[PDB]
């Protein structure tokens, strides 16, 4: 209750209870004035983009909070403390608070900005808790809470895309006016609070199977089911076709009757990190996996949950099948290989296929005395009955949830970037400086306003997600593989600040370090 | 106008492997483009032409020499733009 | 099931939904392309709008129990269905629940799509055809496909005046929406249960 | 649905996930294969990491209502989608839920 | 409860009871902005110091209060009054208070500093009462409360040193982010108070 | 050493049908084998060679005569073993 009183305190705890962990995080924000308070439409006809890159939409002056990355809540020690002894985690409830609002206003009088504190100006905040809006969150954008808590961040701008016939607007293209929602006027003494409880989303499997899928049998006893071992008796001269069956196997494990199947597949392209073993074309977009939706092509990227490469093929990666997080000194256009972080995905080699590899070979023809048994090569495979797979790993950088789109049907709604597919996700919290106009003229005018006071806000924002942990129940004997720091005389400590204060996350940390048997 | 752009203008294909793709699918517009149209200027005969009225080529059986195709796009309403490609095919 | 899946209609009444019967009017000289639709069907049952789909498929190899009608190669492991898991190949064996053969084709069996129980006097290495028991799986011909047969044919190209409508041949098929199938039969010899492996996802966990 | 499936992102902010943009550095002479990754995209929307997938498909035949742009065969039953059930073929008709045509 | 109200009074007593002496002291402080709000690391590789003078550490923008000298509590008369008739002394409890916060903000517009009073800006204060941090106090540094009560002092900067293999950083070198602790946002009307009770440390033998 | 074994050494292919498979994938080791390498000794020309650096061959367009390929495997660490195959192709 201002003005000479703080409207909230700085909470940045991370408490570890028995079966639940409460990760509070508080950041300092700064909201500018976007579009100079206008609902300017955005399309592709101004730039003139490609046929698959046409869009049509609107760009509000509202701004949103997107706490939809894992490092907005977990410090790297808390992430290490989680992923080393937990077979799973899911969020229970969140608790969002927005306090200590300061509405400054800047005067650029004669080339000198004189930022002056304004006290009567307000700030509109609403949480779209009924989902009437486009849900831009979960599209893996920037403008989150920063990783390191001592960073002032800048709030994104809420734009949205709707239906288009190219860069035109079909009569189904919805326009959303966001002052047509009840917001909350916040002076410099008020605060925005709300609470939210997640669904019963499944636990994210933070373990790696210590058994293969085609290695789920007793290596000593042989089976009681037979199979065809041989369609040609070797009588040392020529063909006989005596159809020899025999029991097995203790040793011929590749031919036994299994019981389950590996997961779906959709092949990406095998691309070497070493530049000398790649084709001299371009490539991408020529030999990439892509889909036609309304007559425009889009790369799958990263596709279904598949392993990255085979055993000891660390140089290869799927062309668009991996999360590629950028480092610092990495621009937003044509960065080299060193300044990115390709997340190697290899802990799911047991159940899931390899994204650069076929998912088996079906037969084509009918074998007879006349025609040889030709087999065809399978590349894409929809889900058969009896397939098991395991979803894509999450990361300390990567996204937490996504919105399951409200369609009539959906198959296994896990997001392809990893995370928790939520029907009712955390609602979008949208924020906007109330437009304070400059001096109007003395005679009445019909035209709206071509002059406002240039201003911006700042303040703090607390997000407090309670998670639900799944404690491991292992009877493994030998030690696990756990995420450790590199014990060496190092030049700089990883996941810390530098000589001039730049928080640099050095590597992507997954969550699959423990071993449950399959 | 309808502006078109070809994948490179200049390719380098090594023999014996003759199977390339000219990707005229990065050609832009301010609206949709109705069709993409491929043609040919230079080059010898005996090639298996596949889908000249489409976007992404699938070129096969290339004699080492000089091929020269040409992409032409058509806006709604109609506007043409012919940008060509050269196929420096060498052993 | 005492009814087929593509035979779930009243054999007397015809439907109210139409379809394309003919893309070429016969005016006794040449092509016309008049696009003739007509109602049906009481009798043209193969072309009607059905409502459901047969189950997933993954083709095995058609192998005769009679030795004279098999290829003279070996075969298996050359023309078998197998999957790459961590860079090592493994025969599916017995694969998804599919029927063993068509109507009155008792001599054929999928190469690895049947339970093959051993009799006595059957060794654990290279036993002949008499000392084993190939379980014929034919009661699920209604919903499930045949393991030695394609699961239909999709189209490849775009038909026009220039190019003919070429169709491709489907061999493996993941589950589409609207597929029904029926799981594999159990036997007096065969296993009772299995453990669903503790993974993050699994599709229709029948062994 | 008033939004596409491959258009479920904020058209202003770019993502934090990278991808492979280029497998051939243009140094104006020939191939190099330097494996250039770059962030995106606000504008190169077709190459971004999406999160979901479009539904199943099973192709039918593209037939014009205008008779002059159809093949002069018959067609149907020659180039139709059909399934073998107990050794007898049946047209799918109408198949899985798919859209009828493009824009 | 500001803004037009003091959030605390000036107490600088020193009361002498029978078996206990309560020495209050109040000073005026001034906290600048260190590092321009950055966790810059500090090591010896920039300067290039000697083999026994290598270090490695971090330098926060936080600032600490170090009332860890005896004249921050005892006037020279109170010290004389203590040491002449006492065979010993030990502390029982302390009581720390932090009030009347004024957050100014300086504009150096065209070479002329115009210090302007800011009212909505806050000040974060936490007392590390669970000892997760390096304890820099007791290393006999400057930046205490001043001896004489009518002195404005400047708050130190909290840096800390960790393990090193010279000017390198071993994998045991801990980094402490100090916004990862629950602080307390203080406007110009609030105040930070806490209390503390010492252990049963032995009496300092003030005799010969 | 790296021990390799070919599918048969001796095949019998009947004309006109020329499409066979040599399965050098039953070649063993005590560790993994890094690659399988096919070569050729005898035989006339004009064949469509497909994936000589792989496991299972896909041989096509076989003139009736005498072909002779050779499989060579490589262990980690490197050890070679060359076992050959004969293609008795007759009408």
């Amino acid at each position: 209750d201002g003005v000479g009183n703080a409207s909230g305190n700085w909470h940045c705890d991370s408490t570890w209870l028995g079966d639940r962990v409460i990760t509070t995080s508080t950041r300092t924000w700064a909201l500018p004035t976007y579009n100079n308070h206008l609902y300017k439409q955005i399309s592709s006809a101004s730039t003139g983009a490609s046929n698959d890159n046409h869009y049509f939409g609107y760009s509000t002056p509202w701004g949103y909070f997107d706490f939809n990355r894992f490092h907005c809540h977990f410090s790297p020690r808390d992430w290490q403390r989680l992923i080393n002894n937990n077979w799973g985690f899911r969020p229970k409830r969140l608790n969002f608070k927005l306090f200590n609002i300061q509405v400054k206003e800047v005067t650029t009088n004669d080339g000198v900005t004189t930022i002056a504190n304004n006290l009567t100006s307000t700030v509109q905040v609403f949480s779209d808790s009924e989902y009437q809006l486009p849900y831009v969150l979960g599209s893996a954008h920037q403008g989150c809470l920063p990783p390191f808590p001592a960073d002032v961040f800048m709030i994104p701008q809420y734009g949205y895309l709707t239906l288009n016939n190219g860069s035109q607007a079909v009569g189904r293209s919805s326009f959303y006016c966001l002052e047509y929602f009840p917001s909350q006027m916040l002076r410099t003494g008020n605060n925005f609070t709300f609470s939210y409880t997640f669904e019963e989303v499944p636990f994210h499997s933070s373990y790696a199977h210590s058994q293969s899928l085609d290695r789920l049998m007793n290596p000593l006893i042989d089976q009681y089911l037979y199979y065809l071992n041989r369609t040609q008796n070797q009588s040392g001269s020529a063909q006989n076709k005596d159809l020899l069956f025999s029991r097995g196997s203790p040793a011929g494990m590749s031919v036994q009757p299994k019981n389950w199947l590996p997961g779906p597949c959709y092949r990406q392209q095998r691309v070497s990190k070493t530049k000398t073993d790649n084709n001299n074309s371009n490539f991408t977009w020529t030999g990439a996996s892509k889909y036609n939706l309304n007559g425009r092509e889009s790369i799958i990227n990263p596709g279904t949950a598949m392993a990255s490469h085979k055993d000891d093929e660390d140089k290869f990666f799927p062309m668009s099948g991996v999360m590629i997080f950028g480092k610092e000194s990495a621009g937003a256009s044509n960065t080299a290989l060193d300044n990115v972080m390709i997340t190697d995905e290899e802990e799911i080699k047991a159940t899931n296929p390899v994204a650069t590899e076929r998912f088996g070979t079906v037969a084509v023809n009918f074998q007879s005395s006349s025609t040889d048994p030709a087999t065809g090569d399978v590349h894409a495979m929809g889900a058969l009955p009896g397939m098991v797979w395991q979803d894509r790993d999450v990361y300390l950088q990567g996204p937490i949830w996504a919105k399951i789109p409200h369609t009539d049907g959906h198959f296994h709604p896990s997001p392809l970037m990893g995370g928790f597919g939520l029907k009712n996700p955390p609602p979008q919290i949208l924020i906007k400086n109330t437009p304070v106009p400059a001096n109007p003229p003395a005679e009445f005018s019909a035209t709206k306003f071509a002059s406002f006071i240039t201003q911006y806000s700042t303040g703090q924002v607390s997000v407090e997600i309670e998670w639900e942990l799944q404690k491991e129940n292992s009877k493994r004997w030998n030690p696990e593989v756990q995420y450790t720091s590199n014990y060496a005389k190092s030049a700089n400590v990883d996941f810390t600040v530098d000589n001039n204060g730049l928080y640099t996350e050095p590597r992507p940390i997954g969550t699959r370090y423990l071993t449950r048997p399959l | 106008p309808p502006i078109a752009i070809v994948s490179p203008q200049f390719q380098e294909i090594s023999l014996p492997t003759t199977s390339t793709v000219i990707d005229g699918s990065q050609s832009t517009d301010d609206d949709k483009i109705v069709q993409y149209h491929w043609e040919e200027l230079k080059g010898p005969l005996r090639e298996e032409k596949i889908s000249e009225d489409t976007a992404i080529l699938k070129l096969s059986k290339l004699v080492p020499g000089n091929y020269t195709f040409s992409l032409t796009v058509v806006d709604s309403d109609g506007a043409t733009n012919s940008t060509t490609a050269n196929l420096t095919v060498n052993k």
